[PDB]
């Protein structure tokens, strides 16, 4: 029928700082749903809705509130932002005629920061495969790796000839810390791209890699030297 | 809790059978539904069981639910490396919208690859735009090795990962690990016939 | 048509938190069976009142109801939080479900549904309905509850099967308290009228049972055609009372006697006159100050 | 707030002065069910008056029966009092044997 889509796909947010979400739907369903997902614990309600001016309280209904609008958007707002907490939250739209009917958002992720200081965007470097494994393999695997960012708010992307890539490629599932011992620390990753030796070999076949940084914007404002480390692409490239 | 998922990680080869469980104490049991989370993403339906006795199944994905046995099991059939994900299992306590969904933590599924040709070997790669930065590739290495983060802050070290050449029918682990080359891997218990 | 079966639901609802359901089991004039909003289990008014259920089909309808009236409360608690302006707080909803049992194996089955008084719902064939002057906005809770197609079972399974078969039972085991007689006892008083120089005389029946009793004043063979019967009141041991009074015109008391006719006594229809000795003898013992 | 409530106070058996009897107050017609009843002897409220279940005709109205063991005589009163939602004051209704 169409989609849930939430907004913001990523959330910065400091200590106290009142945060809201949105989340739209056009499937024509009169019920709503924000959902809290913790690690080791399942979806757990925060608010619900019939459809504009029903705003129903659920269990972790606790330091927060909702505001249905219009039928079409659902509006969950976290009242205070908590010292270092890190959440997800789930918007669901619901027939009120098939309970089992119901559709869900692909979540908005929350990072809470000591000061937007802690900011950094990720630096990008390609690195051209071995002539020892072209030799062995027969195989070119070009490496990626995207350092210093905060938060783990990004989407790395290879990207050959233009077209976004899928086949040979693997991403870290998860991001490396640079100072562990440190809270908000900046964070590290890496990510593989394998093409076969006669594809890599020629000079006209063009291999980028792209990486999608979700920081900051005109609301998140700061007073800063270096530059704001707003929401941007950083992409590295090579040729052979 | 009033639902729980069975067990809480699964290990599972390449090509193989997945069998992942729930039991549930929510009363009324409305209907059982299964959700797959791709890491990093929303949940998406598998599912719906509404008979006190039923079976369905949605391609690959096959389910069960005794009722009375308040059970319902999840089948993944020919285990695919896509189906590395957390699957959910939610009971809904009505028939009409009045109702509430009681969610599971869920079962985090990983798919080992069927690595049929092993050739382990660590490569050293030179950034683009320069000589400095360098890094090391461990690959190529077996299912049954694996990947350990040194104690060290010079040196970082990621876990084993699976690429696909999907037009090959070719899969490979890998490690990377960047500043001290055949030293990047020694905290590790690589295999013995590893190329440099 | 005889015996009725009536199970009585009254649930009250004064908010968000506050709500109480109880019953009561009606087979013809003589309750079966009573639950209390404290007690969680289905308390037995007479000792057939399990009827002919076996202890385990009993204990299985029991859980039955006893997870419906949860199910129950909740949804009505939904249902207002759906319904926001149209519907609120205080809610009282009355419902009545059974069999009007006939000979052979004759039975019409209903569930109705009263709600803040009024009739407005009925559980017709497989889904529910509403009735001729409902509130328009009972629609969209209608279309909400017949979207449950297991609850439409499990109701369809009770009023057309389970609750014939049950009523059934119950009506050979405890035929000995359903088919008893209780013999009337009659006694006659009087008060002025409002009229000047116009008495009312009362003539009291009771502790009769069944329900169906012929009370008259007469004159002879002469039936006073102004004798106004009034409307049957309850005892407490499961009999009746009712009085029948007539006006009259002080002097026109000598010669009226009130005639009373019933089951329990067997063709020996009670003449109570008015100035008996038995009138002045039980009149003596009932004197007070007024 | 809907319907007022209907007291109706007789006695089981014909009454004769230092007796034993009991005494019947029939409470019907009202809406809400939420109601309060006391049977009263000499104005002071009667202890153990034992009460049936809370019923409704198919007329959806309710009634429910009070009832109490007493002794009539000629100086003792016996009253039913009842407190509903859809009454200002109280109704106090007065046992009249002779009627
Ligand atoms: C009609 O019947 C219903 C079922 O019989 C009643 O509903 C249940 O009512 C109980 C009691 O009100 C509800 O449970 C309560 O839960 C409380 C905790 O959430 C308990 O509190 C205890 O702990 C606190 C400390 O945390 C103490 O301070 C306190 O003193 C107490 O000891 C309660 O003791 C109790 O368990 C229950 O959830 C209701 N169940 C359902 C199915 O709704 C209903 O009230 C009845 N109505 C009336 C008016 O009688
Ligand atoms: C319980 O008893 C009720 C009767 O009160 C049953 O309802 C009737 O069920 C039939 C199906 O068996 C219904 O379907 C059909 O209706 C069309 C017209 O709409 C007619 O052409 C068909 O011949 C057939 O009758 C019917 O509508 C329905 N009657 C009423 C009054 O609604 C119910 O199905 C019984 N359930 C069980 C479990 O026994
Ligand atoms: C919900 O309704 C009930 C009943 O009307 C309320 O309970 C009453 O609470 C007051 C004090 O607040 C007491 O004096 C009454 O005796 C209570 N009644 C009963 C029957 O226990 C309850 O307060 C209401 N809740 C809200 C939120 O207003």
């Amino acid at each position: 029928g169409g989609i849930i889509t939430q907004t913001p796909k990523f959330l910065i947010g400091q200590e106290g700082q009142k945060l809201t979400l949105k989340c739209q739907q056009n499937f024509n369903h009169d019920t709503m749903y924000w959902y809290r997902q913790d690690s080791g614990k399942g979806l757990r309600l925060i608010y619900y809705s019939y459809g504009a001016g029903s705003t129903e309280k659920g269990d972790l209904s606790e330091g927060y509130d909702a505001s249905r609008e219009k039928k079409s958007s659902f509006s969950l707002t976290v009242t205070s932002a908590q010292k270092n907490e890190m959440a997800v939250f789930l918007c669901a739209s619901g027939s009120l005629l098939d309970v089992r009917e119901v559709f869900f958002g692909k979540g908005t992720r929350l990072t809470v920061v000591e000061d937007l200081k802690n900011v950094f965007p990720p630096e990008v470097a390609v690195f051209e495969p071995s002539e020892a494994e072209i030799s062995h393999t027969q195989k070119a695997t070009l490496v990626c790796l995207a350092t210093g960012f905060y938060p783990d708010h990004v989407e790395l992307s290879w990207w050959v000839n233009g077209k976004e890539v899928h086949s040979g490629v693997c991403t870290d599932p998860q991001p490396l810390k640079e100072q562990p011992a440190l809270n908000d620390s900046r964070y590290a990753l890496s990510s593989r791209l394998r093409v076969s030796a006669t594809f890599w070999q020629n000079p006209r076949n063009h291999f980028r890699c792209q990486v999608q940084f979700y920081g900051l914007s005109e609301n998140d404002e700061w007073t800063q030297d270096r530059a704001k480390p707003v929401t941007q692409i950083v992409s590295a490239e090579a040729w052979g | 809790t009033q639902v729980e998922q069975s067990p809480q990680s699964l290990v599972v080869r390449q090509g193989e059978n997945s069998v992942l469980q729930c039991n549930y104490s929510v009363t009324p049991d409305n209907h059982l539904r299964w959700f797959k989370q791709d890491t990093g993403k929303g949940l998406v339906s598998l599912t719906v069981l509404v008979d006190q006795k039923d079976k369905t199944s949605n391609g690959r994905y096959s389910a069960t639910l005794d009722k009375d046995a308040k059970h319902s099991t999840l089948h993944i059939t020919a285990t695919l490396l896509d189906d590395t994900a957390t699957y959910i299992c939610v009971v809904g306590d009505r028939g009409s919208a009045l109702g509430r969904l009681h969610f599971g933590a869920g079962t985090q599924l990983i798919v080992i690859p069927d690595i049929q040709n092993p050739d382990p070997a660590v490569y050293q790669l030179r950034d683009s735009k320069s000589s400095d930065k360098s890094v090391c590739l461990f690959t190529d290495f077996d299912s049954q090795t694996n990947v350990s983060q040194s104690k060290d802050s010079d040196v970082y070290i990621t876990d084993k990962c699976v690429l696909d050449m999907r037009s090959m029918d070719f899969k490979s682990n890998s490690a990377v690990a960047w500043s001290a080359c055949a030293n990047a891997f020694n905290n590790s218990i690589i295999p013995e016939d590893t190329f440099f | 048509k005889n015996y009725t079966f009536r199970c009585l639901q009254m649930s009250s609802f004064a908010n968000r938190s506050w709500s109480r359901t109880d019953s009561v089991v009606w087979l013809g004039d003589l309750q079966t069976h009573r639950w209390s909003n404290d007690s969680a289990t289905i308390s037995f008014t007479k000792p057939w009142s399990q009827g002919k259920l076996s202890n385990q089909q009993w204990e299985k309808l029991q859980h039955m109801f006893q997870v419906y009236r949860v199910s129950f409360t909740r949804d009505i608690q939904e249902l207002v939080k759906m319904m926001s302006p149209k519907e609120d707080y205080p809610i009282e909803i009355q419902l009545s479900a059974g069999c009007e049992m006939y000979p052979g194996n004759a039975s019409e089955s209903f569930l109705h549904v009263a709600f803040q008084g009024k009739y407005v719902v009925r559980f017709w064939g497989t889904s529910w309905q509403t009735v001729p002057g409902a509130p328009s906005w009972l629609d969209l809770p209608i279309k909400v509850l017949n979207a449950d197609q297991g609850t439409s079972a499990t109701v369809q399974m009770l009023l057309n099967d389970t609750c014939p078969l049950f009523v059934r039972g119950l009506l050979e085991a405890g035929k000995s308290d359903l088919e008893k007689q209780e013999k009337p006892v009659a006694w006659l008083s009087s008060v002025p009228s409002s009229a000047h120089g116009h008495r009312q005389l009362v003539c009291h029946v009771s502790g009769f049972y069944p329900k169906p009793v012929w009370v008259m004043w007469m004159r002879g063979d002469q039936e006073q055609q102004g004798t106004h019967r009034g409307d049957f009141l309850p005892n407490a041991d499961e009999t009746w009372y009712l009085q029948a009074t007539l006006d009259v015109e002080a002097g026109e008391e000598a010669g009226l006697a009130c005639r009373v006719k019933h089951s329990s006594l067997g063709g020996q229809d009670i003449i109570l006159y008015w100035g008996s000795l038995h009138h002045i003898l039980d009149a003596q013992k009932m004197v007070w100050n007024h | 707030i809907q319907k007022t409530p209907q007291i109706q106070v007789y006695s089981r058996h014909p009454p004769e002065n230092g007796k034993p009897n009991i005494l019947n107050c029939y409470v019907t017609q009202f809406h809400p069910p939420h109601i309060e009843i006391q049977m009263l002897k000499n104005g002071k409220k009667i202890p153990k008056v034992e009460m049936s279940d809370m019923s409704f005709s198919k007329d959806w109205s309710f009634y429910i029966l009070a009832h109490t063991e007493f002794t009539p005589t000629e100086t003792d009163t016996y009253a039913c009092r009842v407190k509903h939602a859809s009454m200002a004051e109280p109704k106090t209704v007065y046992w009249d044997r002779d009627m």
